[PDB]
């Protein structure tokens, strides 16, 4: 059998999509602009954009509340400590500085700027848009067609705001505030007990308390470092930004297409032709239009879905990975998840997981039970181990050997049924007296 | 001018709601009733 | 609520009435900024929420959401 | 007719690979090469962990160790032979095939459908017509077949949104069922995982 | 209270989809074929 002699503390960023922009669009200002003729038109054609509408209203209301069920998972906000050290355990990074104005923690402001977000503000008056005309803004393009965005409900001071009180419950709380009340208790001691929780005993943490410290720091700052550089770790949130803004730059230039007109111009078809003539071409590009934005709108509600999933997703990660330590396997980072920290990012969130990765294995000659003198002790909580010229046992993801004896060990039938049974001795605490 | 006209169990038509007069009548016009629920709608953007 | 008018100091709105002022969210026009935070009622944006409330009558108000109720929880190495 | 299949990056060899390096370490490690270095472990103390995992005491498996293994082994044979006969068990995956080939199949056939145009063949409407008139049935042709290109591709992209539920719940129980012993209720196979 | 004294080893199948397949349309092709007419008029018809 090979055991684990060393561990490592090790923090993997995992990057998900919370929400989108929400979006809604003048139905009459994109298929007609300002032509009073084209309005009278599209209201005998029918009114479909009321669907329309009604879908992009509900994506928006379904963007606020995953931002809320992923990020509003606590009764109260906590207040950020003064000491930025637990213990010996580093949360500068993770916590927002007193000093400066950002009111976000460093690494929110690093990953606030990996991602390119375009426009600045969800507020674009007239007069700027008529006073830089010679800069063909794509705003103020798909503003002039009634394509607008909306505000997020929750900005991203509030959001930095739910992060920093998360983090904060469980630097001095841990886990227990996403159960009851919060209860406090120590940083070591809740280190103590996530240790426990994954079969290395409190012994292990509290032994090597600094140096887990250092290796957590060292983590710290190499997830810091990496996020200063030009990489696309951020990827998935740019790609969102990206799809959002490339669906509503093709439905402006959608606009440019015949669909079977003389043209695409309203202006000149109701400048050369009358009205029965004109209201045929009108009828042919209120019916490619409305199909543009009906293709908008089923494209939005497809990517609504997929990004629903994502923050139902995150809002789980977060409950169980920040509220709690999961044991399922590679949920909460790959490893021994110990535990996990959020950070807000532009349209998403980034867990910072922490978990215990074992190292230098070493490898053992082991045996499935014991047979002292006629029958067949077991581990109980362990696996025995040859280490060369005794026998011990030792838990499995940590090389502690230790004596066996009868306090460890729980004995079940005779030797005779077991396979690969070791002959050996188990002490008996009671042989000192 | 584009009005929503009510017509009742007799056929008569017993109220209307002119779109143009103001935000809130334009939202009846656009939902298609007399009763809006609480809340916060959108509206045609901002015309000339 | 227009999201692209500012009316901090003619402008492109329907009537401005009055209790005309400006949110994060764009300028609001009927109703009456409270310094107050309570739940989102009617959420606005921009962290701005409005309600029906009585007023010093009632009358729409506009204010800042609350994100939940403050609490200290002071960290202790020892208890 | 402009439509094809685009050969999947990973061949059925190297996917029967990665199974077979899934299977291989599953057998000589176990659970630890889920987390960090695979680590060696005779199969019977496997078998003895993952018995104590589901709070059955492990002198069950060891003093039990050659019926069980009879057992597993029985239960093997009948899945093969089950699986031997012309049974619908794959009914899942030969959905999904039969669902792709309709989706393609509708789409060639639905190139036969007047879309209001006197014809649905292009050559004789180019044959008979001028070019004005002609640019008028064309046009008409051009908007169905366009309709019948997006409703196709909508279809895609909620099919693939249902596989794609489908294989993250996949990869989930890689994690959790073969990586590692699932504590979830009926999450990996009914009864104790 | 029911105690269990035996137990069996039991194998059951789970079959999930992983992956479709995967396809691209050569839009000129399905919409005009090999007409020059036909791609000229998709053309100006616009591209979506
Ligand atoms: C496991 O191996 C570590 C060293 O391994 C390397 O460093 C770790 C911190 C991780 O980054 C590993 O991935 C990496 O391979 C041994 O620790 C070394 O010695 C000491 C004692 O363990 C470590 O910290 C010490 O802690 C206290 C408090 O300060 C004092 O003993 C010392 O002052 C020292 O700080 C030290 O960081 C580390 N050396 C290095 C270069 O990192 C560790 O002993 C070993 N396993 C066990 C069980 O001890
Ligand atoms: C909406 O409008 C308000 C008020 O109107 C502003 O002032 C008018 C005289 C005109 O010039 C308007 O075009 C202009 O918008 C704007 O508030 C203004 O914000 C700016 C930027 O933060 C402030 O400038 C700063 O003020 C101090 C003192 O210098 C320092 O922070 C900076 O050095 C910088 O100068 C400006 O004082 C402030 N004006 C008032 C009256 O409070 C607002 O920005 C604008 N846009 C919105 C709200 O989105
Ligand atoms: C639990 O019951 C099993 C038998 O139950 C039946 O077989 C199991 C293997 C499972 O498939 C059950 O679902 C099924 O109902 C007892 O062990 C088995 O009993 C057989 C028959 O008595 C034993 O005989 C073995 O095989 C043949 C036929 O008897 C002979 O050559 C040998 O004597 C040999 O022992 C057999 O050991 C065993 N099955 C095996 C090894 O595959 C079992 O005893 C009982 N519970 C406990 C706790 O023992
Ligand atoms: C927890 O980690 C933070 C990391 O942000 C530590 O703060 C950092 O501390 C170092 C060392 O004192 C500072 O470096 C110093 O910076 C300037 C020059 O840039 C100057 O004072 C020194 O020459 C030195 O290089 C670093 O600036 C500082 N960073 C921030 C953002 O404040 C903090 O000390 C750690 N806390 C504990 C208790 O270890
Ligand atoms: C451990 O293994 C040795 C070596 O055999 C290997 O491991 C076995 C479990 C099996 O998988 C073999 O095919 C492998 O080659 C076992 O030694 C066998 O035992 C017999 C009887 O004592 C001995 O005479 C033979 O040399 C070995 N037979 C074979 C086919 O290798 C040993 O018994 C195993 N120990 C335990 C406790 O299971
Ligand atoms: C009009 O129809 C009503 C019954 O329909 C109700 O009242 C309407 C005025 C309108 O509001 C509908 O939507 C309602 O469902 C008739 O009302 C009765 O008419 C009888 C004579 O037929 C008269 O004696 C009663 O007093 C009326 N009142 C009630 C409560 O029934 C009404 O007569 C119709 N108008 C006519 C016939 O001219
Ligand atoms: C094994 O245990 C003995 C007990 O004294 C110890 O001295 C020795 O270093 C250990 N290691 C090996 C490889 O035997
Ligand atoms: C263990 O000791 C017994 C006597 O106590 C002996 O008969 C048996 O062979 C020994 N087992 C092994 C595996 O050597």
């Amino acid at each position: 059998i090979a055991i684990p002699t060393n561990f490592s503390i090790s923090i993997t960023t995992e990057v998900m999509p919370v929400s989108m922009a929400k979006t809604s669009v003048d139905c009459n200002m994109y298929i007609c602009g300002d032509s009073t003729e084209c309005a009278n038109l599209l209201l005998q054609y029918g009114s479909f954009c009321t669907q329309l509408n009604r879908a992009l209203s509900g994506i928006a209301v379904e963007q606020d509340r995953n931002t809320r069920e992923v990020f509003a998972q606590v009764k109260q906000m906590y207040k950020t400590p003064t000491l930025k050290d637990f213990g010996g355990f580093n949360f500068s990074q993770i916590l927002p500085d007193p000093l400066k104005p950002t009111k976000r923690s460093f690494i929110e402001d690093l990953l606030f700027n990996k991602v390119t977000l375009a426009d600045a503000g969800f507020m674009k008056q007239y007069g700027e848009c008529l006073g830089d005309i010679n800069a063909r803004d794509l705003i103020c393009a798909q503003k002039f067609n009634g394509l607008t965005v909306l505000p997020p409900l929750l900005t991203d001071d509030m959001i930095a705001a739910y992060t920093a009180a998360l983090v904060s419950g469980t630097a001095t709380a841990g886990w227990t505030f996403g159960a009851g009340a919060a209860l406090q208790i120590p940083f070591a001691m809740q280190m103590a007990y996530r240790f426990n929780g994954i079969g290395v005993t409190q012994n292990v943490l509290y032994e090597n308390q600094k140096q887990i410290a250092n290796q957590f720091n060292k983590a710290i700052s190499q997830i810091q470092e990496s996020l200063t550089t030009t990489s696309t770790a951020l990827g998935k949130l740019q790609d969102v930004v990206n799809q959002n803004a490339q669906a509503l730059n093709t439905l402006v230039k959608q606009l440019s297409s015949n669909f079977g007109a003389i043209s695409s111009v309203l202006n000149d078809i109701l400048s050369r032709l009358d009205k029965v003539e004109a209201e045929v071409q009108i009828d042919r590009l209120i019916t490619g239009r409305l199909q543009s934005l009906q293709t908008y709108v089923t494209q939005q509600l497809i990517r609504a879905a997929e990004i629903r999933a994502s923050a139902n997703l995150a809002a789980t990660k977060m409950s169980e990975c920040v509220l709690g330590q999961s044991k399922r396997v590679d949920f909460c980072g790959k490893g021994y998840h110990l535990m996990s920290f959020p950070q807000a990012a532009p349209h998403g969130v980034v867990f910072l997981h922490v978990t215990y990765v074992p190292s230098q294995e070493r490898n053992f000659t082991t045996a499935p039970a014991i047979c002292h003198e006629g029958k067949a002790y077991f581990p109980r909580e362990g696996v025995f181990v040859f280490n060369g010229t005794s026998w011990f046992i030792t838990q499995r993801n940590f090389f502690s050997p230790q004596i066996i004896t009868t306090d460890n060990t729980f004995v079940s039938g005779s030797c005779d049924v077991v396979i690969g049974i070791i002959n050996n001795t188990v002490y008996d605490p009671l042989q000192p007296e | 001018t584009t009005f929503m006209l009510k017509y009742d169990e007799n056929g008569t038509i017993t109220d209307a709601v002119d779109c143009s007069q103001n935000p809130l009548a334009e939202l009846k016009c656009s939902v298609k009733s007399f009763e809006i629920d609480k809340g916060i709608y959108q509206t045609s953007n901002f015309r000339v | 609520l227009y999201q692209d008018v500012n009316c901090t100091d003619s402008w492109r709105v329907h009537s401005t009435g009055n209790n005309v002022f400006q949110t994060q969210a764009g300028c609001l026009i009927g109703a009456e900024h409270v310094d107050t935070s309570y739940e989102c009622d009617i959420p606005i944006g921009a962290g701005i929420c409005a309600s029906y409330h009585t007023v010093s009558q009632k009358s729409i108000v506009a204010y800042t959401m609350s994100l939940g109720a403050d609490s200290s929880i002071a960290y202790s190495n020892n208890t």
